[PDB]
């Protein structure tokens, strides 16, 4: 799970580089290091944001899965095995599997929410703020601001 | 004459275009379809296109 989270964070932080790869194509032999370092720092910040958001939303997700918990209760109990089962282990196993699926769905939702928020302000920034500043500096600052806001929306400790 | 053209984003067909025609006739013209061949995607500027006339009546460049 840690490895897949690592890879997902890196790929979602690198896909902006994927769309910025051939769109301008300025000195790749020298801009590759800049792209790598920005991707790494964005990956770290977005991973911190993902951890914070999943931790804060797990409280709601606990009761969000209650209907599915009861649905699995129905099947785990509607059997002659449940007539002479442990009568408690069933609850433990269904809680474990529902927690696992809840964590998976919550992480997916958070990752894609941050990804969707990533490509909202960057386009308008590159379209407008280039009037007075260098386009490359504008793209760099837009990416930095997007990463910072993605990190800050997690905790929100204003 | 293609004096004021962006060399980085647009390339001229016949190098530095310097076309002399000296003809006023419905028969034909040498070339008025300048094919600027771009190299890569980006921001392109339509700077200008130099069109001068060495009027045989006077002689100095217009």
């Amino acid at each position: 799970s840690s490895a897949l989270f690592f890879g997902n964070a890196f790929i979602v932080s690198a896909i902006p580089i994927w769309l910025y790869w051939r769109i301008w194509h300025m000195d790749l032999i020298q801009s590759a290091v800049l792209y790598s370092v920005m991707t790494l720092v964005s990956t770290y910040l977005v991973a911190f944001a993902y951890k914070n958001v999943k931790f804060v939303l797990k409280h709601k997700v606990a009761q969000k899965r209650e209907d599915a918990v009861s649905k699995e209760v129905t099947r785990k109990l509607s059997e002659a095995d449940n007539r002479k089962m442990s009568r408690k282990e069933k609850d433990e196993r269904i809680l474990w599997k529902k927690n696992e699926v809840a964590d998976y769905e919550a992480t997916t939702f958070s990752i894609f929410y941050n990804n969707t928020l990533f490509l909202v302000l960057v386009i308008v920034a590159s379209f407008f703020i280039l009037k007075n500043f260098n386009p490359t500096v504008n793209y760099i600052l837009s990416i930095s601001a997007s990463s910072g806001l993605i990190a800050l929306l997690s905790t929100g400790s204003k | 004459s293609d004096d004021s053209f962006p060399p980085e984003d647009f390339g001229i067909v016949s190098g530095m275009l310097n076309v002399k025609w000296d003809r006023i006739a419905p028969a034909s013209n040498v070339s008025h379809t300048v094919v600027l061949r771009p190299l890569k995607a980006g921001y392109f500027n339509f700077t200008s296109a130099t069109v001068t006339y060495l009027a045989q009546e006077d002689g100095p460049v217009v």
